[PDB]
DNA sequence: AAAAAAAAAAAAAAAAAAAAAAAAAAAAAAAAAAAAAAA
DNA sequence: TTTTTTTTTTTTTTTTTTTTTTTTTTTTTTTTCCTTTTTTTTTTTTTTTT
RNA sequence: AAAAAAAAAA
């Protein structure tokens, strides 16, 4: 799949990724992916394609 | 406009994208149940088979790539080498 | 997007400022915008002599 | 009066030329208002869809 | 007040460099050329790397 | 509230002076009662409380939007915080700081 | 959420997706999965026939 | 009991800041053509 | 009686002012309100008269 | 179902 945050500035804003189905409902991905998304965690919409 | 081969300028080297979309045109063909090239250890993903066939360069696939004169030069899979 | 991903962190160094000469220069995205657009009129023209 | 109706049936935004007044209290949307515009048809249905 | 106020001028560059060099691609022939075919670079980066 | 009074008072006794206008003309009485239109000052006010533009209602683009608002009921801080509100007249796009 | 909409692939997406260069992911998102059509053309006049 | 005038209901109608490019008007020196004085 | 010398009249540019026009980050979620209206003409109705 | 406005999230 395809991972995605907005607003996009570069080239590493939205990168492919492997599913691994979980049980809650929030899309949880690896902590070292929050410096290319400037992902917060504080609330942070994003997308999948 | 068929550039012959002994004039060939471009690159001998496949780049990403033409593994990129020769991967992905052969995984399409044999999904759509083409004759497989190569023996099977049990790979079911077409995808993984297009990678192995692409590995022993034994893909069907004339690549033609396009000088900005509009003219343009083709090239096999086995002509390419690859590299990752 | 190499170029314009730098410009969104042009604002981290806007404290912590002071002064030492009293030089008109214009700093930061601004100046940006009278390079990009060819400002026939800078803010700041100065000569290095 | 037939080339006002022309006119604001293509353009309604040039100056010096009265508004078509539609019903709602609201200018026209001509086709010049459907194409330009960052949510027009350009921007925000072709390359944006 | 200088986190909201840039916000937008810097999104506004962004686009118009990202619509300035579109279609710049590193060809074939190791030359550097926009969509008219023009020729911008003869290498990319002046090293080709 | 004042300034809306002011538009819709007009507004009345100029609908006041064309209903009496068209029956002083042909030499007959009128009643005051039915001179007076009671849906001006109502409609007028209800408009502009209710849809926050403060002004006419064909006339309703050169009139300030978002004076009136709906009262936020989450919590009672966000209550008390929407009833002591301040809004300045400049637009959400200035570059001056 | 309410009328069951899609996501907005924007003009930003579209800028990295020609940096990835990636152009049947920009096919599909912006073709295939958003809005196909096939429409017939006279050859002599190109217009809708 | 039949014909005409005034009143009320129903239906159509029109009423913000910045920056660059182009157009325009007063001016102003330059250059070619026409009229006058003198040898 | 012809040549130079002054005057005139266009001619092209210059320069400044004015006008015009176009632009203003990306995505997402909730409510509320309106999606006519008074004026003029036409048609029907009701009352009155001979 | 459309259009406009307002309140917000990153
Ligand atoms: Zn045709």
């Amino acid at each position: 799949v395809i991972f995605n945050r907005q607003p996009t500035l570069h080239k590493m804003s939205m990168m492919g990724h492997r599913v691994k189905v979980l049980p809650w409902s929030t899309f949880r991905m690896n902590l070292s992916c929050t410096s290319p998304y400037n992902a917060d965690f504080d609330g942070d919409e994003m997308n999948l394609h | 406009g068929g550039v012959p081969k002994s004039k060939r300028i471009t690159t001998k080297y496949m780049t990403k994208y033409e593994r990129a979309r020769v991967l992905g045109t052969r995984a399409l063909q044999i999904a759509m149940c083409a004759p497989i090239m190569v023996e099977l250890d049990g790979e079911t993903d077409p995808l993984q088979i297009a990678m192995k066939e692409l590995k022993q360069k034994k893909i069907p696939i004339i690549i033609r790539r396009y000088l900005p004169d509009h003219s343009y030069e083709d090239w096999s899979i086995d002509e390419l080498i690859m590299v990752d | 997007q190499s170029l314009g991903e730098p410009a969104t962190q042009m604002t981290l160094n806007t404290f912590h400022f002071a002064g030492v000469s009293s030089k008109n220069v214009t700093l930061g995205v601004p100046r940006l915008k009278e390079i990009i657009n060819i400002s026939k009129k800078p803010k700041a023209p100065s000569l290095t002599v | 009066m037939l080339q006002f109706h022309v006119a604001t049936l293509v353009d309604n935004d040039m100056p010096g030329m009265p508004r078509a007044m539609q019903k709602s209290g609201k200018p026209l949307k001509a086709i010049k208002a459907r194409l330009k515009g960052k949510e027009g048809r350009i921007r925000g249905n072709l390359m944006g869809k | 007040i200088d986190t909201a106020v840039k916000t937008a001028e810097t999104g506004y560059i962004q686009r118009r460099l990202i619509k300035a060099m579109e279609s710049v691609m590193v060809n074939y022939d190791g030359t550097v050329r926009n969509s008219v075919g023009q020729l911008i670079q003869l290498r990319y980066g002046e090293d080709g790397l | 509230l004042a300034f809306l009074f002011r538009g819709l008072f007009k507004n009345l006794m100029k609908e006041v002076r064309m209903y009496t206008q068209k029956f002083i003309d042909r030499g007959k009485d009128f009643n005051l009662e039915l001179a007076i239109k009671t849906n001006i000052i109502t409609d007028g006010l209800r408009y502009s409380l209710a849809t926050g533009n403060w002004g006419d209602q064909k006339k309703a683009h050169q009139a300030r939007a978002g004076v009136s608002q709906v009262l936020n009921r989450l919590t009672f801080a966000s209550t008390l915080s929407h009833l002591r509100r301040v809004n300045s007249p400049i637009g959400r796009d200035g570059k001056l700081a | 959420r309410a009328r069951d909409g899609g996501l907005r692939f924007g003009e930003m997406e579209r800028d990295c997706q020609i940096s990835h260069g990636a152009a049947q992911f920009l096919r599909e998102r912006l073709f295939e999965v958003s809005d196909p059509y096939r429409v017939h053309i006279c050859n002599f006049c190109g217009l809708i026939a």
